[PDB]
């Protein structure tokens, strides 16, 4: 009897006759991709085609699922939509989660600080678990990093149904000279925790451009850790601050 | 020209050759969403007669961008040989799609014909084409390139290793790569996309890669898939090249969108002939997609086939050793589900071979889409009917870190093994040296990495 | 047996065998209608892997409709090797999978392996197959047949000439086979649906069928495909008899529906070595399709899936020389989509290639379904990879009487061009002294029923 | 300068350069399949392809197309229905359109007449154009058919989103001896107006089967003409009342 979303599930090697069978152990162990599992003929073995499978028919729910509006307001965060009003309408319309609705534009000239130096705005994207899970271990010690020996920092804030580019218009109307956006970005097949960073100096809709933005992905802990992430998003807006510049415009 | 059909007592009006070939598409999520899409089936079959009764003067002389707007379209015109097209100028499309199909057209005939066309007319082709069309037409136009393998001969079937990690971690890439050779992938390449644009990572992801190639010593490429000013900076500075990789865009705005010049890839090319280990004389690497210029709102109206299309025309002046669309990387807003993701895979494929470069197709699909595995193994199917020149593959087709899947180790195989289709020939002398391949099949001992060790 | 097992912390329990073969399938539209589905993808994958641990014993002793209550599972039972079933009866429904996808298993292994299954064995097997296992395990099946011509021979592949009319018009019918035999469509049999079901007119068909065939000399079979006691009394009264068809269903009371009994088949043997102008001995031709028990009532709580491997139990007692499905022949009820059409498709080849007949396929679909004829291409071409031994083929493949749409005759050239694949060796013979055919491929002159003349 | 739907493209020989064309002509002439139109390779030509895609076109729209419930009312004819309430319904579940809605019983044993010799049913079915275009041709001389040299006729009416195992309902409510059912087959690619007849001696809904209905198919002006396939049906309701018997249980 086998669960196939157990850990020995994942573990399982399925070449039946082997050259070398601890270097197969050696060689699972190394990886998180699924890698051993052997063969029938030129197609996969059952158990591997099971597993992937199953974790399929997981991934394909975290798609769909979202945060709940009362875990945003436990958090003590602002929320704010795009002109999308919901899930089905965000994987069809990226032009629609590039933009604030007309009353997120006029909550966030109400209730947050003008011309930040720095401003960190949060996203669901398109995985609610990646910034679900990592939040307490990221957030803190980036609004800690960035005002302890730093600057003016933003008060941060969710944006439900965003897409990066929204990050353009949320620094033309806070005036803000560095936006940082944490966003999940879309589920793998197994991993559905991934975190990405993407930030702009001093962004315009008119002009800015994706290779203005530098991206910092894969956060979480099969990843780089959300903790020592922080420390890496907080360097780079002292340093896109300092050469007045981010992404492809950026030195060394 | 006529902008304008009758179809069952109904007029059909179009404004310009833009819309016509817009809506002459088969349905897509993307068409829709960029406002281009037919508004019935009828206007769609409508489009379809007004584009097969337009000549190759009327398309070609309308691209989507202008010339003195866009330096992509300018590479296009320019890359015209002029006597190839005063010959099929006056040629309707339809006579250009049954020109193609014909079995009395020779790969040599359609070698000159293709210089005499741009990719708003290779795009015109391709949108009054069914599906057997596509396949059957693609088949017929074999494109054959060389770096230290050869691919895109008929009767063989090539794979790019793809050994992707989280961190880039040295041996899990290590591990993925063994697994990958043992199923007899990574003739095209072996290709990591980095999770750091970084010259110290871009180096140790090559030395590994490289480390593995050099031990056993593999007829291949390595490729290291960051941005190319940072591949040439890394390559420079005395990391071993290979293939050297850029995503391209089918117009300026694109381009600078993903922060490409051309004249980057004019650098490219010069630095792969200063540095780069490889034998033949094609070097270089893109990767496309539809749908790419419409999310850097740089389609200007224009549908995403035709976008795609000029990927290619502007890929054909650099002349790569490797040309992949990537199907449904991206997601559902441009193409929805199996039927969508086939039909562009299908027409990608065609229009590469009739740009007259080395096609090839990152057959996959994202879970936030409508659709599987079996979608991958459909497309994987047909694609290698219609000779294309190679897939990917990954463990089980999962990649852990890019979040999507693509085909299998497994897939290649099967794929080969079903058709009776060979690796590059030089790769296929080391998979029998290293006792992985007898007569085109997996031995016994194949499929396992602990056979390296 | 285990009916049960644990997904993601979640207890997934199942009533009876019945239930985990429904379940396990692929979604479909006609599960879904008959209440059998399974109620979510995290289900479907539970009951899969319930399934798959099941032992080969377990789902034998289990089928669908019991021993004493049904003439069909008791024609099944019968015919089972014990000493093959015995060898493999504790095996695993996943280590059967593996067996037969294995490349160490020959044509051999499977030729006595097969005889120990029954049809929810079969049908078992597919369900926890993907895609590229249907394709690749069916291709490694091969069942070959012989009228007069061969079929099914690996490196070939055939076609029905399917010449129908809305008034059994011997004009109409005769300059549609003309076109056929053009294309090099007529292999498998020269097959007319009648619209009239009486003695003289079956016979004035077959007289216009034979008036061709013997003009030309040509090695095939005719065929005239009403109910199979009309065909029995025209072939009695002297009309030639090639082949003789029947549709059949796989429970007794969907032969019942269907107005058969089963000593109708052993007459049409016997009628057949009587009276047949057949050189082979093979002389029998069955249609079949999911959804056609569902229609009935018939299916008695079972799936499509494990209700269409029981008509290749059925068939195979009799040992026909073709049997094709009739994939998206119904309608959108039973199956909805292009991938539903599909994968239908790839399960009923696979199948019927494990039952060990000789299996083709009409790949189609209605015009109340969601599909066009770019399915249709998709289909053929995968199924022609995995050695489908014939397909239909029509005018464009517009049926203007039974009012659907099939595989046109230029497929069959397509696919045998795109792949090289052959005719039937003696049908091949023939395209040849015709000037139709020059190795494998249409001559010039081909494709016009003008040559005839 | 050429409509797809038109006589001309209809007429088109495309075969490049033909053995004799006067026979091509003949061949295209003798049916009203797609013959003689050649091929570029072993593909169709592209004006075949195009004829096809556009006859498609036309032919979706008419399995979705339905009667006005005016015209219904127009041609004198009750309307009755099934338990589907819309045609996306009708086309998703079979098992409704061959039974009767709770209201549609209780119109039937009050209005129309009890225990027949014959009873007539008109259905749309797949087709709304099969019994649109062919009713005028079809229902006055089968009505008149049966009544005129015959016995006794019943009231005939309109089964909405049937499909032909309703009949056997109908023959269990009104008591009839044979149940006529004219009904809209699939639309085919180039034609959409093909009437089908099912038709029991005595159904039962437990007991009978399919194969004894007798079928009589194809009727419209390009197969049987609808006059004197009227004539057909009258002659053959006349021989199922003799030899009590319908289908495979009929002589010869
Ligand atoms: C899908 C994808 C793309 C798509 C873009 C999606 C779209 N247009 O809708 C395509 C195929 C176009 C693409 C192209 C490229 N991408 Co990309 N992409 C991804 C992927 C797999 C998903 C990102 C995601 O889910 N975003 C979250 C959603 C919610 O945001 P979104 O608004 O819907 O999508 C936006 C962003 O994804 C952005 N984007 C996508 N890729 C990149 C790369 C960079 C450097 C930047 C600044 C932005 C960016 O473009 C979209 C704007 O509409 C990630 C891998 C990962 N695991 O994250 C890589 C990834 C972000 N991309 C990568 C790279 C390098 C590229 C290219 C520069 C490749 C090249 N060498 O030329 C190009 C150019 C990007 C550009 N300047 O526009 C790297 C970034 C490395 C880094 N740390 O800077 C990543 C991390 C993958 C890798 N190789 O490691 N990519
Ligand atoms: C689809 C179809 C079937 C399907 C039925 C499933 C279904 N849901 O319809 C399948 C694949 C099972 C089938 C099988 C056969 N069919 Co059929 N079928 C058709 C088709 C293409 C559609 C008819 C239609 O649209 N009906 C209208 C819709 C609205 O009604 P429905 O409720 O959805 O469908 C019912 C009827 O179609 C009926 N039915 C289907 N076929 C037949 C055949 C006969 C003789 C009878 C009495 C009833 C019948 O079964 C369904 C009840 O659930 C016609 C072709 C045409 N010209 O129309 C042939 C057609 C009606 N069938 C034909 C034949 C001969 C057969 C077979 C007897 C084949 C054989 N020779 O062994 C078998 C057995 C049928 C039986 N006796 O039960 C002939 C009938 C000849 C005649 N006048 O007697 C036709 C006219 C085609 C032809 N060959 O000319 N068929």
């Amino acid at each position: 009897a086998l669960d196939l979303g157990s850990a020995e599930a994942k573990a399982w090697i399925g070449v039946e006759n082997p050259h070398r069978a601890d270097v197969l152990t050696e060689l699972r162990r190394s990886t998180v991709a699924r890698v051993c599992t052997g063969r029938a003929g030129p197609r996969p073995r059952t158990q591997a085609l099971l597993r992937f499978l199953a974790d399929h028919s997981r991934s394909k729910d975290t798609v769909l699922k979202e945060v709940p509006e009362e875990w945003v307001k436990a958090q003590g965060l602002l929320e704010v939509r795009s002109e999308i009003s919901d899930k089905n309408l965000y994987l069809t319309r990226p032009d629609m989660g590039r933009r604030l609705c007309a009353e997120a534009v006029e909550a966030l000239k109400a209730q947050c600080v003008a011309n930040p130096d720095v401003q960190v705005v949060i996203s669901d994207g398109l995985s609610t678990d990646a910034i679900t899970v990592n939040y307490e271990e990221i957030l803190p010690p980036l609004m800690a990093g960035l005002k302890q020996a730093g600057l003016k920092v933003g008060t941060p804030f969710f944006v439900r149904y965003g897409r990066v580019k929204i990050e353009d218009q949320i620094g033309e109307i806070l005036g803000a000279k560095v936006v940082i956006l944490l966003v999940g970005e879309r589920p793998g097949l197994g991993q559905s925790e991934s975190l990405s960073c993407y930030a702009v100096y001093s962004p315009r809709m008119a002009t800015t451009v994706e290779a203005d933005r530098t991206c910092i992905s894969n956060i979480h802990q099969g990843g780089t850790p959300p903790v020592e992430a922080a420390a890496v998003i907080v360097d780079l807006a002292k340093r896109m601050l300092e050469q007045k510049a981010s992404g492809i415009n950026m030195t060394r | 020209m006529k902008l304008k059909t009758t179809l069952f007592g109904n007029v059909y009006q179009f404004k310009d050759v833009k819309e016509v070939l817009a809506k002459a598409n088969e349905l897509r999520s993307g068409d829709v969403l960029a406002g281009v899409a037919a508004a019935s089936s009828q206007e769609r079959v409508a489009a379809k007669q007004v584009l097969s009764e337009m000549t190759v003067a009327d398309i070609r002389n309308n691209p989507v961008i202008a010339y003195e707007d866009d330096c992509v379209t300018r590479l296009i015109q320019d890359d015209v040989n002029e006597t190839a097209y005063n010959q099929i100028k006056n040629w309707s499309i339809s006579e250009l799609r049954e020109y193609v199909l014909s079995d009395e057209t020779s790969v040599d005939d359609i070698a000159f014909t293709r210089k005499g066309l741009t990719s708003e007319v290779v795009a015109a082709v391709a949108k009054i084409c069914s599906n057997a069309d596509l396949i059957y037409g693609a088949k017929k136009m074999p494109v054959i390139k060389k770096a230290n393998t050869t691919i895109g001969i008929p009767g063989t079937f090539s794979a790019r290793l793809q050994p992707n990690d989280t961190r880039d971690d040295v041996q899990s890439i290590a591990a993925q790569i063994y697994e990958g050779l043992s199923f007899g992938v990574g003739d095209a390449v072996i290709g990591v996309n980095p999770v750091t644009d970084d010259v110290e990572n871009l180096s140790r992801v090559l030395d590994t890669i490289y480390g593995v190639i050099d031990k056993f010593n593999i007829p291949t490429q390595g490729c290291v898939l960051a941005h190319v000013t940072t591949q040439i900076e890394a390559i420079r500075r005395g990391a071993p090249g290979g293939l050297i990789f850029q995503s391209i865009c089918g117009s300026e705005k694109g381009l600078k969108e993903f922060g490409v010049e051309l004249a980057m890839l004019d650098e490219a090319r010069a630095v792969g002939a200063e540095f780069n280990r490889i034998a033949g004389e094609n070097c270089l690497y893109f990767e496309t997609g539809q749908g790419s210029a419409l999310s850097a709102g740089a389609n200007f109206g224009a549908d995403q086939v035709t976008m795609e299309a000029r990927n290619y025309g502007l890929a054909r002046h650099y002349d790569p050793f490797i040309v992949n669309t990537v199907v449904g990387f991206i997601g559902p807003e441009y193409l929805y589900n199996d039927r969508q993701i086939i039909r562009a895979g299908l027409e990608d494929h065609f229009m590469g071979k009739l740009s007259g470069i080395s096609m090839g197709c990152d057959c996959c699909y994202t879970n936030h889409a409508d659709a599987d595995q079996n979608l991958n193994e459909n497309l994987m199917i047909l694609l290698a009917t219609a000779g294309c020149n190679y897939i990917m593959g990954m463990p089980l087709g999962d990649d852990i870190m890019l979040n999507y899947q693509t085909t299998a180790f497994h897939d290649t195989a099967t794929v080969r093994q079903l058709l009776n289709l060979r690796p590059s020939p030089e790769f296929e002398r080391w998979l029998e040296s290293m006792g992985i391949m007898a007569n085109g099949r997996l031995t016994k001992r194949a499929g396992d990495p602990s056979l390296f060790f």
